[PDB]
């Protein structure tokens, strides 16, 4: 079992106070979306835009806003259904540009969810309001997904001011409104949605809900991968009428090895699908259960490895009080549950409303895949144990270093710390991952809980925003002023941003980056 | 197959217009997927019409229609509705039923399945099923009990009972048959009561249970409809007798069983049907 | 209700704080276990057993009384040599030293992974007869821990048989019946055990180990926190079912857990202490740790003799298909006589013999050996943990009657880098909120000794202090430090120690003071 890294460096409060910090009443923040040259802020009756090439002053000074707040009998209506008022507001939760030009753009209006669509030039409200129901939470806390693929709009969230259902659910295309079957504990048992991608003919989902592998002792929370067709829709009148019929799921696998595997299984966050080592991987983050010892890993996967699982055996519960067990290879009917209509295994099917009953009803109740997703190099890239704190948000630059060759990953915390880590991705790369940086990055001056969010690499100005609560902190990638004159501390740091020059300063892109010898180098006072 | 588990009343609308909305209840078998166990279909003049049988109100979220949850059959596999007595009274419409008894039951079908027996009530003009409302029914006399509803019958009382309960000349009264205990349902034990249950006093502990969930007290109860323990939501709003629910606290569930007034018990040779008038 | 965090210390002993303690060690010290009789420590390490008078006060160093020399013969240690183990190994570490009556001590030696068992004088530590062959009475490897203890006569031992450690047994034997055991390689009685203490306790003998377990089967290869259980008359089956082999060995599982929404469970024992009087009913006190391959988090559960005598009387558990899931055994399934229940008592009072057993009876309680039940804690939620730090807890030891009215709990607890905690424990509802973490002490003398791990404690409560051991030295601790106060009333009575008390002298001295709440109310700074 491995042991807390220590940090090559440490940015401590001192330090950090000079970056710059975003607000505009609070801000209330919620999620970041870069485009182009332009970073993208939604919160609480906002969204505001930075400009991303006006190096910032003491504060980042918003350029153009939006502004949507929720109507007035939405403001009570909302304190009639017992809410309090701090929380009717009209607080964003999506938003993902359809096109080059507009904006799909949905808010809370205190627990009324409405949707719209924006113009990104003028940020002005053209046309008219759309239901929101089954696209956009009711509550500003809860998580949600949002994803445009191939014309029709892919949703995730909660559909009910009680909060009950959660539901996928397709709809703003030409098609119909497929979804998920409300309340149907096999499919989707208490889960919290926190991605979505598109790959091949299948959008892939990345969640956390309770386990049912582990119900025969307490209530814990498993990782899963989901995926759907993208050309489905729907069954026959029989089985599953308006209703997915290429639900698979699988389980994710964050393991320390051992002769007692030690898993890591509530997902926090992950990213989109990143080139590392050539092959396609999703690099998330992973914490143990809340009413266990705090501890966090990183885990990274691969499509090909998601793929593999689906088109293995499937998983049963042969008898209520029995164990998960496999399905039997002649027991999988024809044609194969899951695949899309048109390809593949299923090329004989025009519609997934040809699939015979058989196919159906055994996806309704086996939407369980059996194996678990292995994740690359078996054990996680990254641990951290021994602290107080449980591990966040996730970001990676995928060409990091002056070569472009060497993956380093910047992770958030609860207690407003961020790592800078270079993770040893192939065998031919280092020994192990190392802790380059920690950086304390909580402002206690300009923010306040400190939970840091999300974050977005801004790869084209050499920074990073990692977002908090109530402020948004404009971090450079480097501090390699920090050591300047000290060659010693500079090359010894391993960062691959910085590096000495001939000049004899340390600054950006002479360097060491893989083992980071001492050798030839002095010793500052 | 069995008949005698489905029931509902027909509500003609305003003369003139050919529709005619009607609340009907019955069993499905654990088939919720096809059939729903509770809907408010409508009526049309020109029989042929595709638009028979169809809901009030219909979308993608909530309808006048109450599907049984795929979750509730799992945990137990033959859950359904029996649903006996049906009557209009006020501006609702309430239902006498009687399920499968979601706590009294473990998850194993051995046999041992026991029942419980529950007044239910909707509005004739609740579109989204939001008024819905069970509370369990019963009652006892000399320490026997009597759970197992058989039939039931709304009539005016007249002027005798009337004055007797208090109630004015326009209240109306339901009689009711019951068996002994909760077990077996299929072949009840022959011991019956027939008990009195003031539509007064059905509309009071309804107006106090769903007063008492808008003050946040407690959480709405229905294991088999809600499965997650939702609890009751505080709320500023002041209700009335003729209250349809809003889109929370519904559908609301029952905590204490209304007990009913027995009048007469036959320990040897079954009660089965009942009726009256004045 | 959420998860505990690790206490903050009230008072902190650091290595030159604690240098100033008298140590103990002698050609390495392999200490492995001690005793206190009377006001005499005997201590057992390599080749040796030493003597300690413990109303001799220490000066600068705690020196041996008498002490008692037994070494592995040459044939032993070349036949050690030989099989292939290092020369550091072929010594003859003493791991058995149980005194029988209250003249003679059945002491027991490694003799080079060849155990004998010989007989001793307690007065004078004399070879006082001939040699008794050490067979699964004393284990062969001194890494191994190992359990014994006289009961009416008869020797009670648990332990390895073999050179090769593969079959651990449950032995009684040199009796005045004849040589009763476990299962040899049966991976249902009992799979790859390390065996932590034992105590006699009404009809039967309890035992309190860890091994591999068969209920968490499904995810990896974990061990749980047993106790087991057999009847003292218990003289063996029948010929056809269990002839020479336990009929009342019952087992059942430990739940060390922290309430929640996803209970968190302590499996794996580290040690135990014997029956203590906690407050009206029998306690014993278990320190309980996290898996090897796990986050290192450390806790202190205890049950009762009560609670643990419950779950045998209950169900049994059975497995109906290999690939189901673990299942209660129903009640009429259940043979009769009760599987368990001693002969000529209760329910097998029938019977004169545990020879007498049905071959119904005989043959459920060989494959249904577990119970279903598992054993509670008493409060439900741990006594103590200890997770955000980098070691685990070890060594335990309680005072069952401390501060001056002596109706409070302190638990003195060992861990792996050297260090001591005193806990005043919560054991009743009306007590503390919760147990508070006294002092924490770094014990190790890095000077005077070398992996640093403290192995064993045992309280001296007469002489106010507990001996620390680890595997090269032994220490001997005071417990209280009233003397680190002095002059300064707060710090005196915020410490809330109950050994220390504020006198109307002005000074912080042993056994006026408030141990239950510690209000630093009316007092002012000390510098
Ligand atoms: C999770 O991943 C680990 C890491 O590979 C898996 O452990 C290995 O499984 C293979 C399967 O045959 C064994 O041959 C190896 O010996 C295992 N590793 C070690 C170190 O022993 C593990 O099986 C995976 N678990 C799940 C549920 O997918
Ligand atoms: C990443 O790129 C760097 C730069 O090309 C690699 O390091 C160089 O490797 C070449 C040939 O392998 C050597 O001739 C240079 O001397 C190396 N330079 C330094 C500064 O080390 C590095 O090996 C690459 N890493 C991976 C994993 O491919
Ligand atoms: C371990 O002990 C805990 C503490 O009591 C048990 O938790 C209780 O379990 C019972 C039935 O098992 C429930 O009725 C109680 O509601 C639980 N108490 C709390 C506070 O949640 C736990 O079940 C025990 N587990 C085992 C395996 O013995
Ligand atoms: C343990 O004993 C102490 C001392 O007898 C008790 O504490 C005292 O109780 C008396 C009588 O109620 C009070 O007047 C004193 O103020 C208390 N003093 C202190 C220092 O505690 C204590 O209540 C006993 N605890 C239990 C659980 O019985």
């Amino acid at each position: 079992f491995p042991e807390d890294d220590e940090p090559l460096n440490t940015v401590d409060y001192h330090y950090s106070r000079q970056y710059p910090v975003f607000r505009g009443h609070r801000l209330d923040f919620q999620l970041m979306l870069k485009i182009r040259d332009t970073l993208y802020i939604a919160g609480r009756d906002q969204v505001y835009t930075v400009n991303l090439n006006d190096i910032p002053q003491t504060e980042v000074i918003p350029s153009k806003k939006l502004t949507w707040r929720s109507r007035q009998q939405d403001r009570e209506n909302c304190a009639m259904k017992g809410k309090h008022k701090d929380e009717c507001h009209n607080f964003i939760k999506v938003f993902v540009p359809r096109n080059d030009e507009m904006v799909f753009v949905c808010g809370t209006n205190a627990f009324n969810p409405m949707c719209r669509y924006y113009r990104l030039s003028t940020l002005e409200y053209d046309g008219e309001e759309i239901s929101g129901l089954a696209r956009c939470p009711f509550d500003a806390r809860q998580t949600n997904v949002a994803l445009f693929a191939d014309g029709k709009l892919y949703s995730a969230t909660v559909a009910d001011f009680l909060a009950s259902d959660a539901v996928i659910y397709r709809s703003m295309g030409d098609g119909s409104a497929l979804r998920t079957i409300k309340y149907d504990s096999k499919w989707i048992k208490e889960p919290h949605f926190l991605h979505a991608i598109e790959y091949g003919n299948y959008v892939y989902f990345f969640f956390r809900e309770i386990a049912v592998e582990h119900n025969n002792l307490g209530k814990a929370v498993y990782s899963r991968v989901a995926r759907i067709c993208k050309n489905d829709m729907g069954g026959s009148q029989r089985v599953l009428e308006k209703h997915w019929t290429s639900f698979l799921k699988a389980r994710l696998n964050c393991s320390v090895p051992g002769d007692s595997f030690f898993y890591f299984d509530v997902l926090q966050s992950i990213t989109d699908i990143i080139q590392i080592n050539g092959i396609p991987t999703v690099i998330g983050v992973f914490t143990t259960q809340l009413n266990s010892i705090p501890g966090s890993a990183v885990c990274a996967f691969g499509m090909d490895d998601i793929e593999k699982v689906f088109k293995g055996r499937f998983k049963e519960q042969k008898t209520p009080d029995s164990v998960w067990t496999a399905v039997p290879e002649d027991k999988v009917p024809k044609p194969r549950p899951g695949c899309c209509a048109k390809h593949g295994l299923a090329e004989a099917y025009k519609t997934s409303i040809d699939f015979p009953d058989d196919t159906l009803s055994f996806i309704k109740s086996h939407p369980l895949m059996d194996s678990a997703v292995p994740p690359i190099a078996d054990e996680p890239w990254f641990t951290k144990t021994r602290v107080r704190y449980r591990l966040t948000a996730i970001e990676v630059d995928r060409s990091a270093g002056p070569y472009q060759n060497y993956t380093v990953i910047f992770v958030g915390s609860e207690a407003g710390v961020v790592l800078k880590v270079l993770a040893k991705t192939s065998p031919f790369s280092l020994n192990d991952s190392v802790l380059l940086e920690e950086i304390e990055a909580y402002n206690p001056a300009k923010c306040s809980d400190r939970k840091v969010v999300s974050l977005q690499l801004d790869r084209d100005h050499h920074a990073l925003y990692v977002a908090f609560s109530s402020c948004v902190v404009r971090i450079p990638l480097s501090r390699c002023e920090r050591y300047g004159s000290c060659k010693k501390s500079c090359i010894a740091s391993r960062d691959p941003y910085c590096g000495w020059l001939s000049q004899g300063v340390c600054e950006r892109v002479e360097q060491d980056t893989e083992y980071g010898n001492t050798a030839h180098l002095g010793d500052c006072h | 197959q069995e008949a005698g588990s489905m029931a509902g009343v027909l509500i003609a609308g305003p003369p003139g217009q050919g529709q005619a909305k009607l609340f009907v209840g019955t069993p499905i078998d654990g088939k919720s997927e096809y059939f729903p166990t509770l809907s408010s279909r409508r009526l049309m003049a020109n029989e042929e019409d595709a638009d028979m049988f169809g809901f009030v109100y219909q979308d993608e979220f909530v309808s006048s229609q109450l599907k049984i949850p795929s979750d509730t059959l799992s945990k137990f596999p033959a859950f359904d509705i029996y649903y006996v007595y049906s009557f209009r009274s006020e501006q609702f419409v309430y239902y006498l039923t009687l399920q499968l008894d979601t706590q009294l039951t473990s998850p194993d079908a051995a046999g041992e399945h026991f029942f419980t027996s529950k007044i239910v009530r909707l509005c004739v003009d609740d579109p989204k099923f939001y008024s819905y409302v069970e509370f369990p029914i019963g009652c006892e006399q000399a320490g026997v009990e009597y759970r197992l509803v058989q039939d039931a019958y709304l009539s005016r009382p007249g002027r005798a009972l009337a004055h007797q309960l208090g109630l004015a000349e326009d209240e109306d009264v339901l009689f009711t048959v019951f068996a002994q205990g909760q077990k077996n349902r299929v072949k009840p034990p022959k011991e019956s009561a027939l008990c009195l249950f003031t539509l007064r006093a059905i509309k009071e502990k309804i107006k106090e249970r769903i007063q008492s969930c808008y003050r946040g007290e407690g959480k709405l109860s229905l294991p088999w409809l809600l499965n997650k323990e939702l609890g009751c939501i505080n709320s500023p709003l002041q209700i009335d007798d003729d209250f349809c629910g809003q889109d929370f606290n519904q559908p609301l569930g029952g905590t204490v069983t209304i007990e009913g007034t027995p009048l007469f018990v036959d320990k040897d040779d079954g009660l089965t049907a009942v009726a009256a008038y004045d």
